RNA sequence: AAUGGGUCAGCGACUUAUAUUCAGUGGCAAGCUUAACCGUAUAGGGUAGGCGUAGCGAAAGCGAGUCUUAAUAGGGCGUU
RNA sequence: AACCCACUCCCGUUGAAAAGGUAGGGGAUGACUUGUGGAUCGGAGUGAAAGGCUAAUCAAGCUCGGAGAUAGCUGGUUCUC
RNA sequence: UUAAAAACACAGCACUCUGCAAACACGAAAGUGGACGUAUAGGGUGUGACGCCUGCCCGGUGCCGGAAGGUUAAUUGAUGG
RNA sequence: UCGCUGUGAAGAUGCAGUGUAUCCGCGGCUAGACGGAAAGACCCCGUGAACCUUUACUGUAGCUUUGCACUGGACUUUGA
RNA sequence: CAUGCUUGAGGUUCUAACUCUGGUCCGUAAUCCGGAUCGAGGACAGUGUAUGGUGGGCAGUUUGACUGGGGCGGUCUCCUCCUAAAGAGUAACGGAGGAGUACGAAGGUGCGCUCAGACCGGUCGGAAAUCGGUCGCAGAGUAUAAAGGCAAAAGCGCGCUUGACUGCGAGACAGACACGUCGAGCAGGUACGAAAGUAGGUCUUAGUGAUCCGGUGGUUCUGUAUGGAAGGGCCAUCGCU
């Protein structure tokens, strides 16, 4: 055999779902690339990480051309 | 490979930065402007030896 | 300290600091312990006649903790900024 | 007889009123390829982890 | 159809010394307690010493604060 | 033949015997056999060499000490609710 | 004390060391054996009566010889800081 | 202190079903009681043990090189 | 250049040190041992101490684990996909591939622009070079495997430039620990732009090694009587297939 290799899992995915309360600096989604784009109140890390910039509630809206999926923070 | 080098400030302080370079491709000595914490200004740094 | 053979903590982390030999003849006295010396005088020997400090102590500093019982004069011992001010509050002087 | 404190543990852990201090690993050499953020955040001193306290207090003969 | 025991009687395996940490139960209490030693010798003396009443810092040092820092900014540890 | 040895078979194997016995077998004036006294020994002795022998014990004797060596391994661990 | 043999020894052969206070061996050393011997002698090694013979290779590792050059220890201490 | 066929730590005198069989010796034979003997020697394991080997590692007796000491005089060649 | 003062190296010789397991005298009645005297060697040999070489003659030890028994073979750290059962995680000597780097511009900013391919026309090149036109919309591209991304293009070009900045850091994700990952915002100084603004490296995920010890550049620390120094501490950094 010449096959027995793999790599450690990176624990990617959504960390806070729709309706959850958020704080500034809270990480929302971990990605490779951007499945989700930064909406209102959210910022983008250098490894394509979505983090909250204000306090509120996750929205998870898809809108606009290109059919993009957006994560935004709204009023509580 | 990329040999290790050293950038030393043009002020009297012994403050230095560190990086690497390809000495085969670039015979030029790196002459870059960087921030010196001791004098709290942006001054010129010059390549030197890491050893 | 054993861990199964994996590198233990007391060999995984670096050593730091040095032990001070200058502090081995030093002591501190609260402002609440001033009214235990015999009479109206706080000195190096008087703090040793009472059992406030050990017999090998050569430097004493007074720090603010509690209140001073009576009016004492401090001879040859240091005090902090708050420790001093509270001493002259209760009529105590501070010379040398 | 008297319990003998481990010499190597006492040089790396200092006892204070908060707990036991120590410095951080990964700061001796190979520092050029590190990020300045990584090097700046490994600089101070920290308290021992809650699960490391028992094994170290036994090495220092504190329990 | 893996081990051990033919049976009876007698013997046969978590102890002791010194350093400590936690809990229960007591003596004193911002103080508590002595060790060698002396001694009428379980009393009494002996408070050298140990722990506590203040912490921060690698240290000098400063101290209800201290350390990092250009910074009375932030932050770490500490304080009713 | 005596004497020294030990090639084959069988018996014996809790033996008459912790290495024998009965039948046959080899050398038998020689590098022979044997009595008495003496010398060499434990990482040492001796060996026509089989790692063989050194008091029924030998890839390092026996005895007493370090010593209750060490055993992450087997075994055992005693009255009641 | 489960192997007596094709195994060991052997007479014969060869190589090699040793000039005597010999090489070599046992001894912290004195000393002793070799040997009251003296190269036709003594030690080590391999082969193994007798007959016919014992062919090529000095690159590797050993041993023998050479001294020019290159490196090279304690020791010494110019110079510099 | 029976046989068989199944079940079952998987090859049953002892379990299920069933079939046979009055109680107890003596002389013989060894098919089973995984019969007795010897804490398997084969295999694996233990950060086990011995003894042996070598261009494994680290040392060492022995042998050998040179400086100093015991250790001096004279002459001569060469060097600073 | 003879000289005078010293020392290094060699050769020759002498005797007086040392050596004799050579003779003859005595102790003595004695192939030991001493002393005396002849003879030979002779500053050599030899012994002590310091040092280089040789040295299984002898010794104390090491010589990994996984493993459809052990050995042989293969593997041992990191990244991407499947297994993996639509949150995270999930084993096999299960199925497939990559890394142990590169870049002083391949980074920052402002401004500007869209690819591969097909067809038609055109001097030799002809299926394929450079040019013109139409269609096409990403089938191109991304320093490097695979996956996930890419119009504010994250792809391409030019001008200026060093934010590949220093002290931090609310709050999180992961996680036995040691390590790890993201980051708004504050203060100092900066670079682009007229300005809102962007910039704490590169589309992202691999490109790595704890402690000890030793070296270098700084320093409001310490420095064994005192003043210094040596040494130590703190910050930066170098040396392990
Ligand atoms: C192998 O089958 C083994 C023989 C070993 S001889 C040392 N079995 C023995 O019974
Ligand atoms: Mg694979
Ligand atoms: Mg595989
Ligand atoms: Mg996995
Ligand atoms: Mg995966
Ligand atoms: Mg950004
Ligand atoms: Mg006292
Ligand atoms: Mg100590
Ligand atoms: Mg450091
Ligand atoms: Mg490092
Ligand atoms: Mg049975
Ligand atoms: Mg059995
Ligand atoms: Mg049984
Ligand atoms: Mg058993
Ligand atoms: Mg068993
Ligand atoms: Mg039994
Ligand atoms: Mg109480
Ligand atoms: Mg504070
Ligand atoms: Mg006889
Ligand atoms: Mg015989
Ligand atoms: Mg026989
Ligand atoms: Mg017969
Ligand atoms: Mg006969
Ligand atoms: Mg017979
Ligand atoms: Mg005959
Ligand atoms: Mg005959
Ligand atoms: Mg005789
Ligand atoms: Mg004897
Ligand atoms: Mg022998
Ligand atoms: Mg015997
Ligand atoms: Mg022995
Ligand atoms: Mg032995
Ligand atoms: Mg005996
Ligand atoms: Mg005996
Ligand atoms: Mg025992
Ligand atoms: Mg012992
Ligand atoms: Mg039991
Ligand atoms: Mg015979
Ligand atoms: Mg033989
Ligand atoms: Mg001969
Ligand atoms: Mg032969
Ligand atoms: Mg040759
Ligand atoms: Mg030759
Ligand atoms: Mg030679
Ligand atoms: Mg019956
Ligand atoms: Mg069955
Ligand atoms: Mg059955
Ligand atoms: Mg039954
Ligand atoms: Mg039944
Ligand atoms: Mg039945
Ligand atoms: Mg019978
Ligand atoms: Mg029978
Ligand atoms: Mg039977
Ligand atoms: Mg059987
Ligand atoms: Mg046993
Ligand atoms: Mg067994
Ligand atoms: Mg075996
Ligand atoms: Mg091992
Ligand atoms: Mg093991
Ligand atoms: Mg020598
Ligand atoms: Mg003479
Ligand atoms: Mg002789
Ligand atoms: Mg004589
Ligand atoms: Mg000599
Ligand atoms: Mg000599
Ligand atoms: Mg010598
Ligand atoms: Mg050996
Ligand atoms: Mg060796
Ligand atoms: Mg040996
Ligand atoms: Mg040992
Ligand atoms: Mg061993
Ligand atoms: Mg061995
Ligand atoms: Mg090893
Ligand atoms: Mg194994
Ligand atoms: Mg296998
Ligand atoms: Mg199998
Ligand atoms: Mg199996
Ligand atoms: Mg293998
Ligand atoms: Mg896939
Ligand atoms: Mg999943
Ligand atoms: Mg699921
Ligand atoms: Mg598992
Ligand atoms: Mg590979
Ligand atoms: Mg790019
Ligand atoms: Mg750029
Ligand atoms: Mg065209
Ligand atoms: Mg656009
Ligand atoms: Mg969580
Ligand atoms: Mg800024
Ligand atoms: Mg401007
Ligand atoms: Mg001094
Ligand atoms: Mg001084
Ligand atoms: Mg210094």
């Amino acid at each position: 055999t010449r096959n027995g290799r793999d790599s450690e899992s990176k624990r990617l995915g959504v960390k806070l779902f729709g309706g959850q309360a958020v704080k500034a600096g809270n990480i929302l989604v971990r990605q490779r690339g951007t499945k989700f784009h930064a909406g209102y109140g959210v910022g983008l890390g250098k490894d394509h990480t979505l983090f909250a910039k204000v306090d509120g509630v996750v929205k998870f809206e898809t809108k606009g051309a290109f059919g993009r999926k957006y994560v935004s923070i709204v009023a509580a | 490979m990329r040999e290790l080098i050293r950038l030393v400030s043009s002020a009297g302080t012994g403050h230095f930065y560190t990086t690497d370079k390809n000495k085969r491709t670039k015979p030029e000595k790196i002459e870059i402007k960087k921030y010196d914490p001791v004098v709290r200004q942006h001054v010129i740094y010059k390549e030197a030896k890491i050893k | 300290g054993f861990e199964g053979g994996q590198q233990p903590l007391h060999r995984r982390l670096p050593k730091f600091g040095f032990v001070s030999l200058k502090a081995m003849d030093r002591a501190e006295v609260r402002t609440s312990e001033l009214a235990k010396v015999e009479g109206d005088v706080v000195s190096l020997q008087t703090l040793k006649d009472a059992n406030l400090i050990n017999q090998h102590v050569q430097r004493v500093k007074v720090m603010l903790s509690g209140e001073v019982g009576r009016a004492v004069t401090l001879k040859g011992i240091a005090a902090t900024k708050g420790a001093r001010a509270a001493i002259e509050a209760a009529g105590g002087k501070f010379e040398d | 007889p008297k319990m003998k404190t481990k010499s190597g543990a006492a040089k790396r852990f200092k006892k204070t009123a908060g707990g036991l201090k120590h410095k951080h690993a990964f700061k001796s050499h190979i520092l050029t390829k590190m990020t300045t953020k990584r090097k700046r955040q490994l600089r101070g001193t920290s308290m021992l982890n809650k699960s490391d306290v028992a094994r170290v207090e036994r090495s220092l003969r504190l329990r």
